[PDB]
Formats: structure tokens, sequence, C-alpha cells
């Protein structure tokens, strides 16, 4: 078992009001069992794209979620997520 | 110069629940995917078949279809006689390509790994459990060395297929795998975890190919703090990557992030704080 890094970023230069996409990268995992929201508000975005799962040289799986999103000056984006290795869902979010 | 390599993922939750899904990846770039759900290899790029003809490719992904039953069949059976000894839940990967060199060399290879860690091999004529590995394997190990016919597909895949259908895909894939983006960076700043500190992040996306630089600088002098945190993917294969440093309040005045990229052509990015 591997415990699961998250990781949040914007694709570009965050602007308020311009719509724009954002990703969570989950890495270093296993099995490759998995579940993963982003979050806005604390409330489940609804249409999140997911990459294939993959995983790397050293056998640890990797997959990349992403969304739109237009981001203003009083919303708070993450990105949660459950996995077997953790008694509690992870939450990282958007910086 | 370029790995090509196959990437299978099988799981195995009890007596009727398995999945078997597979990727491929020339270098970075995504060509192909196998989800469990459909009979066919799909191509996520328009040249994705190389340079086989219709034929070729049919023979190719027949092969492999016969093969993904195969071994599901044989795992659950595998399953079944060494119980309790190993049980489900049971995770196999395998990792299958080759690696281009400059002169038109090529090396290939066959890994797999049970449970998330590399166990065998296939090596010239044979498979080979690594050192270490647990002994229980020898004797299936043996079992699936006896059958010659695979031996000698294995051998024909790795030794003649690999780098045949690589120089195809290398060919048909040029504009793609030779394409230049060009980084997009900003400025932005997190707390510390350190007292009176603050930590700035330089952020770079949207580059391609992977290699590139990024350093905080003090007018010509690199600021030994600077902190490349891992590449990581955008959605539409192209590069993320940031680089922080961790700064007292009031030496943050005269920082600049200095970017170099191929796609820039000499032409560096510099922001400043
Ligand atoms: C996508 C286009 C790329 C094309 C370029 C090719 C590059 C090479 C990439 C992949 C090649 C390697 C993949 C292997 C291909 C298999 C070839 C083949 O035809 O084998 C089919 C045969 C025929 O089966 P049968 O019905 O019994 O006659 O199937 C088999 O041999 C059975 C499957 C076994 C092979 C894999 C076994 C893995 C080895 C050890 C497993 C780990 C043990 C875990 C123990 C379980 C716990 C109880
Ligand atoms: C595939 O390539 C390998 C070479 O890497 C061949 O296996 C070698 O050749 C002979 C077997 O006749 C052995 O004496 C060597 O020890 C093997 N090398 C290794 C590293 O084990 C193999 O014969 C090739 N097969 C085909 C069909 O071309
Ligand atoms: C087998 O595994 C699947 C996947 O977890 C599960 O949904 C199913 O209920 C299991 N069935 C049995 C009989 O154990
Ligand atoms: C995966 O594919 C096989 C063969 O088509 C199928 O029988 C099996 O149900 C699939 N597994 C899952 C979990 O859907």
């Amino acid at each position: 078992q591997k415990t699961p890094q998250i990781q949040v970023y914007s694709r570009h230069p965050p602007e308020n009001g311009k719509p724009n996409i954002l990703n969570c990268y989950v890495t270093q995992f296993h099995p490759p069992h998995i579940e993963i929201q982003m979050l806005k508000n604390g409330k489940k975005i609804p249409k999140v794209e997911m990459s294939d799962m993959s995983f790397s040289k050293d056998w640890s799986f990797y997959i990349l979620a992403h969304t739109e999103f237009t981001p203003t000056e009083t919303d708070t984006y993450a990105c949660r997520v459950k996995h077997a290795s953790m008694a509690e869902p992870k939450t990282v979010y958007w910086d | 110069n370029y790995t090509f390599r196959c990437l299978q993922m099988s799981s195995f939750a009890n007596r009727s629940w398995s999945r078997t899904d597979s990727v491929v990846w020339l270098g970075d770039l995504q060509t192909h995917r196998w989800s469990n759900d459909s009979a066919t290899i799909s191509f996520t790029k328009p040249w994705s078949q190389g340079k086989l003809s219709n034929q070729q490719w049919e023979k190719l992904q027949h092969m492999f279809q016969v093969y993904r039953v195969s071994f599901t069949r044989d795992i659950q059976e595998l399953v079944k006689m060494m119980s309790p000894k190993e049980d489900y839940p049971i995770e196999i990967q395998l990792s299958a390509g080759c690696e281009m060199y400059p002169g038109n060399a090529s090396e290939s290879f066959l890994h797999v790994a049970f449970q998330g860690k590399y166990v065998v091999r296939f090596w010239g004529t044979s498979w080979q459990t690594v050192p270490g590995a647990p002994s229980w394997l020898d004797l299936p190990i043996k079992v699936l060395n006896a059958d010659q016919g695979t031996s000698a597909t294995v051998q024909m895949l790795l030794n003649d297929t690999c780098p045949l259908f690589v120089r195809g895909l290398l060919e048909a894939g040029k504009s793609d795998l030779e394409k230049q983006e060009k980084p997009v960076a900003w400025l932005s700043s997190v707390p510390s975890s350190a007292d009176g500190h603050r930590q700035l992040v330089c952020h770079v996306s949207g580059f391609y190919p992977k290699p590139v630089w990024v350093m905080w600088m003090r007018g010509d002098q690199e600021q030994q703090g600077t902190h490349r945190g891992d590449f990581l993917p955008n959605a539409d294969e192209t590069w993320y990557l940031q680089a922080t440093l961790d700064v007292e309040a009031g030496e943050e005045a005269g920082l600049a992030c200095r970017v170099k990229h191929s796609s820039l052509g000499g032409q560096d990015i510099i922001l400043y704080w």
C-alpha cells in the first residue's frame, strides 16, 4: 500500500472572472482503485474529466483530474481523495 | 532518444471480478489506450497505427485480444492453486517496450510487478524471477517457460516488432513529437512554514517539450534558495512546473523569476516580484 500525493494547480495565470482550468494531479498510490473529487466551496464539481490511469518507472500509479473553472475573489477550490491507504479522505486546497 | 512503453494494469478482487486496462506511451505522449470495456485498442493520436498496414495492425491486435483473455484465465487458475498462501486482492502490472538509441540502436524490455513490486522479467529467450522474488513463483514460471510458442512470440515482439513499430510512429508522429509550445509564467505567494517568512512561487505552464530552466534571481545572481517542484502534466499534453523561494519580509524587493525554454528561441521570460 502507498498513500497518494495530491497537487492542485491552474492551467493559466488566474484572473478573477476569467475561464481557466484547474488540475488535480494524484500520484504515488497503490492499489490503483481510487476516488477523486474536485470541490468548489466544499461542494462537488459535477463535470470533472479524468486522464487514463497510468504508472511510473517505480510502479506507483498516477492520474490527472481537471475541470473548467472561473476563479473569483471569494471562491475556494479543492481536490479530495479517497483511497484504502487512508482512514480519512485527504483534501488539498488550491492556493 | 525515445522510450516506448506499453503499460498493463490488471486487478483481481475475487473469482468473479477482474479488469485489465492498458495504455501506451511514446516518450511523454500517449498513443494508445485499451480499456477493459472495449474489444479493440483505441488510438489516441491520428498516427497511432504508425507505418503498419491495416492487415499488420489487425494481426497484432488479434494476438493481443487472445493474450488478454488467456492472461486473465491463467492468473485466476494460479490464485485457485496458491490460495490460501496468496489471495485476493491481486494487482499485476506489466511494462513492456523498447528504448531507441542514436545510430539506429534499440534495447527492449518486459517487466512484471506483483502487488506493486518488480518480480519477473522476460530476458533473452525466457522468463525469470528477479533475485529476492518469492520462491513460490519458481514453479509457475517454469510452467510458463515450457510454453515454447509463447516464448517465441514474445521474442519476436521485443526483438523485431517493437523497434519496427516505433520507427514508424516516430516518422508518422513527427510534427507532434517535435512540437514546441511556449511557457507562460506568473508569480504569487503562499504562507511559509517558517516564521518572518513568505514563500514566493514562480509558475511556468503550457510548455513542451519537457526540458526547461527556471530560477529566482536578484539581478545577475541566481538565488540558490530556488526550489523546483516536479513536472506536472496539463490536460492538453503540455507541462507545468513551479519554482519556490522562501524569503524573509523585506528581502522580497528586487527578486525576479527567469525562465528559459527551447520554444522561446533565446528570448527568456523575466517576471519581477
Ligand atoms: C500497442 C502496439 C505495440 C506493439 C509492439 C510490441 C512491443 C511489446 C509489447 C508487449 C509485448 C509483451 C506482452 C506479452 C504478449 C503475450 C504474447 C502471447 O501471444 O501470449 C499468449 C499466450 C497464449 O495463451 P494460451 O491460451 O495458454 O495458449 O498467453 C499466455 O502465455 C498466458 C499469459 C501469461 C503471460 C504473462 C504472465 C506474467 C508473468 C508472471 C505473472 C506474475 C505472477 C503473479 C502470481 C499470481 C498470484 C497467484
Ligand atoms: C531475441 O534476442 C535475444 C538477444 O538479446 C536472443 O537471445 C540470445 O541468443 C542466444 C539464444 O540462442 C543465447 O546464447 C543468448 O544468451 C541470448 N541472450 C540473452 C541475453 O539471453 C534471442 O535468441 C532472440 N530471439 C529471436 C527470435 O530473435
Ligand atoms: C467481487 O468483487 C467486486 C469488486 O469489489 C464486488 O463488487 C463483488 O461484490 C465481489 N463479489 C464476490 C462474490 O465476492
Ligand atoms: C473486464 O472484461 C471482461 C471480458 O470482457 C469481462 O467479462 C469483465 O466483466 C470485465 N470486468 C469488469 C469489472 O467489468
